[PDB]
C-alpha cells in the first residue's frame, strides 16, 4: 500500500531542499561547523547519531529548540522537521520497531546570535550525517 | 418539586413518523422521567399517555388529515419525587398526498426508485390507474412500473443516464397521474456533473499555499451552498482518494479570472491536504471526488533569472546563460524561445532535458542583428506549471571574426590623357553579411609602388576614395577591416598606362532582352597576359554621369545586366579586361536597351 | 530609624569592572551612609563589606566565571542613628570571557581596540596565549596584538575599512580564545558606510535649497533616531569642513524613491553651510563627514529667455534673439540646437562664446520653413551645469526677397493657319518654393512688339492668358510678382511666323517604358538661331484637348514623361524649338504609351 521507494526519494529531496534553503542564509556558511563553543553542549551537535532512536530524539530536541526562536523561515523548516519525524516513524514502522518519545532560554537571552548560528550549522551537519548514513543499512 | 417541562416541539418525518421532543430540565441535579399524553384528533379521536425516561417519543403511522396534541409533565427518577405540573400542549395537522421520496439526487448508472400515494377526489386510486410521465411529455414504460401496493404506485430506473439540463431544469420532473387526469405534483431526479480540475500552486518562498479552481459546471445551480472542504492528514495522501470523516471548511473567494483562489498560511509542508467541493443542495450534499494533494509537489517554478544572450566570437553561435530558480529542487526541463529583435518576431524554440546544463549554444539564421530571447522552465516530471517567459535578453552587435572576401573595387578616371598625374577614384560596395560576417569597421587602401614600396591610407566607411596616381604603375588593394582584422580573400587592381593598351577582347555585342534585362555577348582573344576578370562599364552615351560598372569572371562568355534601362539612350558598354599586371584596354560598343 | 535600601542594581562595565547603584530614601530629609557587602564567589572567594556615602560603588578587575552576592544597609549619617536592615541581596554570575569593551559603534577609518580576560579551568591564561577571531574567519595579525597585563590581552585595529555586510548582521562578530577552546559570547563591531554624499541643489529662482540623500545603509539597525544636523558660518566655506560646537537640527521628509529630502527657504546665498547626519543610538552616536556647501555654487543654470527666431532680410540667415538668464551673472557659452519644425528635428549645434551676444545668426536651407530652435547656456569656466533648453523658437512663413525666377510658360494656338492674327493662349504653371520664394501675388505678362511696343498686362494669380497675336514678331516675358516685387529670372519667348517655319529637330522617338513612364529622345539639326530650350507637346493623336506641354532644356536628348497616359490611345508628340527671334517649326511624331 505504502510505496517505500517513493518515501526514500521524498526523504532525500526534502533533506537536500531544507539544507539548500537554509544554505541561502549567507552568514552561516562562513562559520566553522566543527569549531567547539563552550556553553551549547546541550544542543545535540556532532556526536555519533548512529541509531533510529538517536535520530528521533535528536530531531525532537532540535524541534523544541526551533519552536522558541521567533523566525518564520525556521518555523516552516520546523514544519518540515515535523513531516520528517513522522516520516522516520513511518520508516521504523516499515522496518518494524517501536519508538518512544529549560536551559535554552538562558543562552537564547544572553547570546541569541551565537546560539542560533551554531544551532543552525549543527542542524545542517545532523542532516548531512543522517544522509551520509541513510544507505549503510539504517537500523532501529 | 421539579418545574414543569418546557420547550415542547413536534415534527413529522418522510416515512410518516411522529417525533415529539421537549427540553430537559438542566437545573434539576437528578434524572427526570416524563409522562407525555397525546390526543390524536383524527377521523376517530384517541387519547393516550406514556412514561419515558428520555426526552423524545415516537408515534408511527401519522394519519393523513389528522390533528395531534401533546402535553408533558416530569418527575424525579430516583427517590420519592413529586410529579410536576403539565406543560403547554402543542397541536398540529397533517396533509393528504404522498410521494416516496419527493426527490432523488444521484448520478449516472444509478437505480432510482420512486413511489406515489396519489389522491384523486379524496380517493387513492389503484396502482394500475397511476401512470408515470416523464416531464408530462412521454409516458414511462410499464416495465419500469411496479406494484408496491394497490394504493402505492412504483416506478424504477435502473442504470440511470445523465439528466441533461433543459433550460433551468437540470433534473427530471416525473408526474404520476390518474391516467389522463394529472395533478401538479412532481418528483425531481437530479444528475449533476461535479468533475472539476483544481490547479494548486505553492509560493516561491515555502510559507503559503495558493489554490485556484474553476466552478465551470457548478455555475448552473443557485440557492445551494458550494464550498471547499479540506482535511489535513498527518503524512502525505491516502493512495485511494477517499473522504476522511472529519473535515473543515476553507474560506475561498472568487476572483476576476473565473477561478476561486484561497491561501493556507503558514504551511505544514509534507502534511497532506485532502480537499473537495461539497455542495449542500436541498436534496443533500453532492461531493466532488476527494482530491488529495501534497503541496510540495505543486510549488511554482519561477522564471529563470539572470539570463544573458550574446554572440560567441570566432564561432558565430547564440550563447545563453542562466541560473536555476530558488525552487523547485527536482530535475527540470527548460524551454527557450528566441528570435530577431523587432515589433514582429519569429519564435524559434528549443528544450533542455538535463538540469546540470546552465549554459547553452544555439544556431540562428541572422548572426549580427539584435536578438530577443526568453526563457521558461518546468519540473522535468511535469508535476507543476510552466514558468512565465523570462525578461527579454538582447545580444550585443560584435563581429564574429575577420571578413572572408574583400570588396570589389574599380577605377574612375579624372584628368587629361597627357596629364600623367590623374585622379583615380576607387569605387567599391560594402560587403554582405556572408563576407563581412557582422560588419566592416573601416576600409584601408594599401598601395604598392616600386618607389614607395607598399603603404596604406585609411579610408573610413566611404566606398569612394580619390587618389592622385602619378607613377607609371600603381597597385591598389582594398582591405575591409572589422573589429578583429581584415578580409581574408582580397582583390588587387593595378593601374598602368603602357599596358593599358593591351587587347584581350575580340568581339562584343549587346542585345536588349527587356527594359530591365540586357544580354551581353563577347568572344575573347588568346590572352598573353593573365586575364583575371573583366569589368563591364556601362553609362549613358555622350554623357559624363550615369557611370556604372560590374565585375565579370574572365572564364565566361555570356552575361546578363539588370537595371532600369532607358531605351531612348544608346548605351556605351565598355568591357574592361583586368590583368595581373594592370587594367587592359576596354572593348567599347554602343547599343540600345 | 532609616528605611532599608531599595532598588539595588549592579552592572558589568565596558572596562571590565562592576558598578553598583541603588535608590536612596527619598522620604528621608537627612543624609545616609551605606554599607555594601559583596561576596565574590570567584576562583577565590572574597567576602568584603565597603562603606559609601553615595549610592555608587566600583569593583575592579573582574574574575571570569564568578558569582557576586550584593547586600546593602543604610544609616542616618548625622546624630545617634541606628543602622537599618540589609537590602535584598542580588546574585550575578560571570562567564568564561571578559571583554574590554564588549562592543564598539563607530565610523570608517577609526582606531578601535579590545582587551580580553579568558578563563580556562579557573586559570586566567597568559596574554601571549589569548588570540582573537573576527566572526570565526581568520587569525588577527600578531602586530595588532598587545599585552596590557599577562591576563588582560589586547588587540588593535587601525585604518578601519567599513564592514561590508555578511547577512542581516550589522557588525563583525568577535571571540577571544585560548587558541582552540573558547566560549559562547560574541562581541560586536558596528562599522558602516558613514561617508555619504548628500546632493544639495539651488532652485532656478535662487530661493530654495533642496538636499537629497539615500539612507540605503542605515535601514539595518533599529532603535536609533536619525536627523540632519547643520551649522552656518558667516561667509564662504573653510577648507576644513568640521562640526562647530553649535549645531542645529533640520526636519526632513521622505519621498517615494527612498531618499530623504530637506527643504530650506529663505537662503543665505553666501553663508557656508556645514552639514551632516546625526544617528543617535543606544550604544552611542555617529556623524557623517561634515561637508560645507555654498549655495551659489550649486545653482542649476536658467534657460535663455525671450527667444524669437526670424529669417534675416535679403540673406536668408536664421537670426535668433534671446535674453540672458538672471543668474548667474558670469560669462556663459551658448549651445544652440536647431532644426526643422516637425515630429523629428534634425538637431544641429551652434557654439557662441561671448555672453554679450544676446542674438546670433545661422544658415538654413529653406528660408520660410518653420523651424524648432532652442538655446542653453553654461558657465564659461565650466563650473556648473547646462541650463535647460530655451523656449522652442519658430520661424514664420514669409517671403524675404523678390522671387528668383519666373514661371515656365508655353503657347497654344487658336484660329486658322492662314489668318494672321491668332489667339495665343499662354499656359504656365504655379512656381514651387525653389524659385518663387514661398508665395507669389500675381503674374505679369510683359509684351514686346515692333508696332505696339512693350506693354505689361496683369493676369493676377491665373496660370493662363489668351491674347491676340497680330504682328510678325512678338516677344513675351512672364514675371512672378510677390509681396515684395517681381521675379528676377524671367523666360522670354518670341512669336514669329517666318521663324515658325524654322525646323530645329532632325528626329523624334518615343518608347513606352510604362503606363506612367514615356521615354523620349530627339536628335536636333544644326541650329543657327539662338535656341534657349525645347517644348514637348504631347496629346492623344487627332484630338482637340488632352493637350499638354513641358519645358525641356535643349542640351539633353532625354526626357522622362510621367503622366496618366491612356494605353489604347496613341499619343502625338510635338517638339517645339524656342529661339530668341521666334518659336521654331516643331517635329511631330506619333507613338503608343
Amino acid at each position: 500500500g505504502v510505496p517505500i521507494q517513493k518515501v526514500q526519494d521524498d526523504t532525500k529531496t526534502l533533506i537536500k531542499t531544507i539544507v539548500t534553503r537554509i544554505n541561502d542564509i549567507s552568514h552561516t556558511q562562513s562559520v566553522s561547523a566543527k569549531q567547539r563553543v563552550t556553553g551549547l553542549d546541550f544542543i545535540p551537535g556532532l556526536h555519533p547519531i548512529l541509531s533510529l532512536s538517536k535520530m528521533d530524539q535528536t530531531l525532537a530536541v532540535y524541534q523544541q529548540v526551533l519552536t522558541s526562536l521567533p523566525s518564520q523561515n525556521v518555523l516552516q523548516i520546523a514544519n518540515d522537521l515535523e513531516n520528517l519525524r513522522d516520516l522516520l516513524h513511518l520508516l521504523a514502522f516499515s522496518k518494524s520497531c517501536s519508538l518512544p518519545q529549560e536551559s535554552l532560554d538562558g543562552v537564547l537571552e544572553a547570546s541569541l546570535y551565537s546560539t542560533e548560528v551554531v544551532a543552525l550549522s549543527r542542524l545542517q551537519g545532523s542532516l548531512q550525517d543522517i544522509l551520509q548514513q541513510l544507505d549503510v543499512s539504517p537500523e532501529c | 418539586k421539579p418545574d414543569p417541562p418546557l420547550g415542547l416541539h413536534m415534527e413529522v418525518t418522510d416515512d410518516g413518523n411522529l417525533k415529539i421532543s421537549w427540553d430537559s430540565q438542566t437545573m434539576a441535579p437528578f434524572p427526570l422521567q416524563y409522562q407525555v399524553k397525546y390526543l390524536e384528533n383524527s377521523t376517530i379521536v384517541r387519547e393516550a399517555a406514556e412514561i419515558v425516561s428520555a426526552t423524545s417519543l415516537l408515534v408511527d403511522s401519522v394519519l393523513p388529515g389528522s390533528s395531534y396534541e401533546v402535553q408533558v409533565r416530569s418527575k424525579r427518577l430516583d427517590g420519592s419525587g413529586v410529579w410536576s405540573d403539565w406543560s403547554s400542549p402543542q397541536v398540529f395537522t397533517t396533509q393528504d398526498v404522498v410521494y416516496f421520496p419527493p426527490k432523488i439526487l444521484t448520478s449516472v448508472g444509478s437505480n432510482a426508485s420512486f413511489h406515489c400515494i396519489y389522491k384523486n377526489e379524496n380517493q387513492i386510486i389503484s396502482s394500475k390507474q397511476i401512470v408515470w410521465w416523464r416531464n408530462l411529455a412521454e409516458k414511462i414504460p410499464e416495465i419500469q412500473y411496479s406494484i408496491v401496493s394497490d394504493r402505492v404506485s412504483k416506478v424504477t430506473f435502473s442504470n440511470l443516464k445523465a439528466t441533461r439540463p433543459r433550460g433551468k431544469f437540470t433534473y427530471d420532473a416525473v408526474y404520476c397521474c390518474n391516467e389522463q387526469a394529472c395533478h401538479h405534483r412532481y418528483a425531481e431526479l437530479y444528475v449533476i456533473d461535479v468533475n472539476i480540475n483544481i490547479s494548486c500552486e505553492t509560493d516561491g518562498y515555502l510559507t503559503k499555499m495558493t489554490c485556484r479552481w474553476s466552478p465551470s459546471t457548478i455555475q448552473s445551480l443557485v440557492g445551494s451552498t458550494v464550498q471547499l472542504r479540506y482535511h489535513r492528514r498527518s503524512l502525505y495522501c491516502p493512495d485511494s482518494p477517499s473522504i476522511h470523516p472529519t473535515s473543515e471548511p476553507k474560506n475561498c473567494v472568487l476572483q476576476r479570472d473565473g477561478f476561486y483562489e484561497c491561501v493556507f498560511q503558514p504551511i505544514f509542508l509534507l502534511s497532506g491536504y485532502t480537499m473537495w467541493i461539497r455542495i449542500n443542495h436541498s436534496l443533500g450534499s453532492l461531493d466532488s471526488p476527494p482530491t488529495c494533494v501534497l503541496p510540495d509537489s505543486v510549488v511554482k517554478p519561477l522564471p529563470p533569472s539572470n539570463v544573458k544572450a550574446e554572440i560567441t566570437v570566432n564561432t558565430g553561435l547564440l550563447k545563453v546563460s542562466w541560473e536555476k530558480p530558488v525552487f523547485p529542487e527536482n530535475n527540470l526541463q527548460f524551454q527557450i524561445r528566441y528570435g530577431l529583435s523587432g515589433k514582429e518576431i519569429q519564435w524559434k524554440t528549443h528544450e533542455v532535458f538535463d538540469a546540470k546544463s546552465k549554459s547553452a549554444s544555439l544556431l540562428v539564421s541572422d548572426l549580427c542583428a539584435v536578438y530577443v530571447v526568453q526563457v521558461r522552465c518546468r519540473r522535468l516530471d511535469g508535476l507543476g506549471y510552466w514558468s512565465n517567459w523570462s525578461s527579454p535578453a538582447y545580444t550585443l552587435v560584435m563581429d564574429v571574426k575577420v571578413p572572408m572576401r574583400g570588396p570589389e573595387f574599380w577605377r574612375k578616371m579624372d584628368g587629361d590623357v597627357t596629364k600623367k598625374e590623374r585622379n583615380v577614384t576607387l569605387l567599391w560596395k560594402p560587403l554582405t553579411k556572408n563576407d563581412s560576417l557582422c560588419s566592416v569597421r573601416r576600409y584601408v587602401v594599401k598601395h604598392r609602388t616600386a618607389h614607395n614600396g607598399t603603404w596604406s591610407e585609411d579610408v573610413g566607411n566611404r566606398t569612394n576614395l580619390t587618389f592622385l596616381w602619378t607613377e607609371p604603375a600603381h597597385t591598389v588593394t582594398v582591405l575591409a577591416v572589422n573589429s578583429l582584422g581584415a578580409s581574408l580573400v582580397n582583390f588587387n587592381l593595378t593601374f598602368s598606362w603602357p599596358m593599358s593598351k593591351v587587347s584581350a577582347v575580340e568581339s562584343l555585342s549587346a542585345y536588349p532582352l527587356s527594359s530591365s534585362c540586357v544580354i551581353l555577348s563577347w568572344t575573347l582573344s588568346p590572352d598573353d597576359y593573365s586575364l583575371l576578370y573583366l569589368v563591364i562599364e556601362w553609362k549613358i552615351l555622350n554623357e559624363d554621369d550615369g557611370m556604372k560598372w560590374l565585375r565579370i569572371p574572365s572564364n565566361v562568355k555570356k552575361f546578363y545586366i539588370h537595371d532600369n534601362f532607358i531605351p531612348i539612350e544608346k548605351y556605351q558598354f565598355s568591357l574592361y579586361p583586368v590583368f595581373m599586371e594592370g587594367v587592359g584596354k576596354p572593348k567599347i560598343i554602343n547599343g540600345f536597351t
